[PDB]
C-alpha cells in the first residue's frame, strides 16, 4: 500500500511580528514512513529543525510533526517542502498565518 | 473518565544499508512519555515525559531490556514474512504493532490490544475476547496456527490484564496534574472576504487537551455538513491540539451562521456568531 | 510498562 502525506503548515499560536513562535509541519496519513520533510525561510532550508518520534494513527498510517522555534515578521515567507515516494516533484506548501 | 495506554512499534527493512531501524513510543491518552530509538545512540529507553522520569534505573534497566528484545523479534518476523509472502531480499518492507490497555473511571480493565501490520495492511490481531486471533490472509493463518498450538494469547492476556493496567494506573497518579487536566479550546472567528458577493467565516479551537474535539457549523441551524471545510486535529509542539472549520457564506449573511464547538473540558457547548 | 511469526 502507498498513502500520500497530507500536509499542514502552521504556527503554534496566531503570528504576531516581532514575537517568538514556532512554525510546524504536521504530515499524517502517509505510508511507507520513510519522508523528508524541510521548512524553508523565503526559499532556503532552515538548519536547525526537529521533529517527533515516528508513530501511527489506528489505521496504521503514519504521522510526524517538523517544528522549529521562529519570529515572524511581514517579510518574510515561510513554507514546508514534503518528499515522498508518492511524489513525483516535492509539495511545497505555504504558510498561510489564518489556516 | 475513561483512560488508555498504547506502545507503537515500527520496523523497516534496509537490505543494502544494513539492518532495520526499530522505533517504539508509548502513550497515555494523547500523551508520549517513553521512546526507543535503534539507530540512537543511547541504546536504553528515554523520558519524553516529565513525570517518568522519577522512575528509579531498574525500572529503565527492564524497559530498555524487553523494548531491545522486541526489536529482535520484530527482525525476524520481517525475515519470516519474506519468506511467507515470497518476497525478494531487495525490498524494502514495514512491520508495524501495537499492544496496550484501555481502563473506565474507577481504573477497571476495559479492552486490551495486541496486533500487527505487514506493509501498512492487517496481518494478525489478537480478538477483544483476548482467547482468539484474527488473520488477515493465508500467510497469517500461518501465525496464527502456530500461536493457538503455542497459547499466546493466555500470556498476553495476562499481561493486559496485570501489568499493562497496573502501569497505566500508575503513570495516571504519578502525573495526575498534566494527564488528569482538561484544557479548554480556546475559540475564535476570522472573516475573509473572497469577492464581491462571497465571504469565508472560519471558526478556530487552540490550545485544547486532549485531541477529541466537534466543531459544526450551522445556517439558521441547519447543520453545513457537506459545505464545511475541515482540518485535521494537529498538535501546536506544546501538548495541546487545534482545531478549525470553515465555511463560505453570501457578504452580509454572516449573522446567519453558527459555529459549535464540543470539548470535554467546557462546562457547555460554545456557540461562536460574526 | 512494556515468540515469532
Amino acid at each position: 500500500i502507498q498513502r500520500t502525506p497530507k500536509i499542514q503548515v502552521y504556527s503554534r499560536h496566531p503570528a504576531e511580528n516581532g514575537k517568538s513562535n514556532f512554525l510546524n509541519c504536521y504530515v499524517s496519513g502517509f505510508h511507507p514512513s520513510d519522508i523528508e520533510v524541510d521548512l524553508l525561510k523565503n526559499g532556503e532550508r532552515i538548519e536547525k529543525v526537529e521533529h517527533s518520534d515516528l508513530s501511527f494513527s489506528k489505521d496504521w498510517s503514519f504521522y510526524l510533526l517538523y517544528y522549529t522555534e521562529f519570529t515572524p515578521t511581514e517579510k518574510d515567507e515561510y513554507a514546508c517542502r514534503v518528499n515522498h515516494v508518492t511524489l513525483s516533484q516535492p509539495k511545497i506548501v505555504k504558510w498561510d498565518r489564518d489556516m | 473518565g475513561s483512560h488508555s495506554m498504547r506502545y507503537f512499534s515500527t520496523s523497516v527493512s534496509r537490505p543494502g544499508r544494513g539492518e532495520p531501524r526499530f522505533i517504539a513510543v508509548g502513550y497515555v491518552d494523547d500523551t508520549q512519555f517513553v521512546r526507543f530509538d535503534s539507530d540512537a545512540a543511547s541504546q536504553r529507553m528515554e523520558p519524553r515525559a516529565p513525570w517518568i522520569e522519577q522512575e528509579g534505573p531498574e525500572y529503565w534497566d527492564e524497559e530498555t531490556g524487553k523494548v531491545k528484545a522486541h526489536s529482535q523479534t520484530d527482525r525476524e518476523n520481517l525475515r519470516i514474512a519474506l519468506r511467507y509472502y515470497n518476497q525478494s531480499e531487495a525490498g524494502s518492507h514495514t512491520l508495524q504493532m501495537m499492544f496496550g490497555c484501555d481502563v473506565g473511571s474507577d481504573g477497571r480493565f476495559l479492552r486490551g490490544y495486541h496486533q500487527y501490520a505487514y506493509d501498512g495492511k492487517d496481518y494478525i490481531a489478537l480478538k477483544e475476547d483476548l482467547r482468539s486471533w484474527t488473520a488477515a490472509d493465508m500467510a497469517a493463518q500461518i501465525t496464527k496456527r502456530k500461536w493457538e498450538a503455542a497459547h499466546v494469547a493466555e500470556q498476553q492476556r495476562a499481561y493486559l490484564e496485570g501489568t499493562c493496567v497496573d502501569g497505566l494506573r500508575r503513570y495516571l497518579e504519578n502525573g495526575k496534574e498534566t494527564l488528569q487536566r482538561t484544557d479548554p479550546p480556546k475559540t475564535h472567528m476570522t472573516h475573509h472576504p473572497i469577492s464581491d458577493h462571497e465571504a469565508t467565516l472560519r471558526c478556530w479551537a487552540l490550545g485544547f487537551y486532549p485531541a477529541e474535539i466537534t466543531l459544526t457549523w450551522q445556517r439558521d441551524g441547519e447543520d453545513q455538513t457537506q459545505d464545511t471545510e475541515l482540518v485535521e486535529t494537529r498538535p501546536a509542539g506544546d501538548g495541546t491540539f487545534q482545531k478549525w472549520a470553515a465555511v463560505v457564506v453570501p457578504s452580509g449573511e454572516e449573522q446567519r451562521y453558527t459555529c459549535h464547538v464540543q470539548h470535554e473540558g467546557l462546562p457547555k457547548p460554545l456557540t461562536l456568531r460574526w | 510498562l512494556y515468540m515469532t511469526f
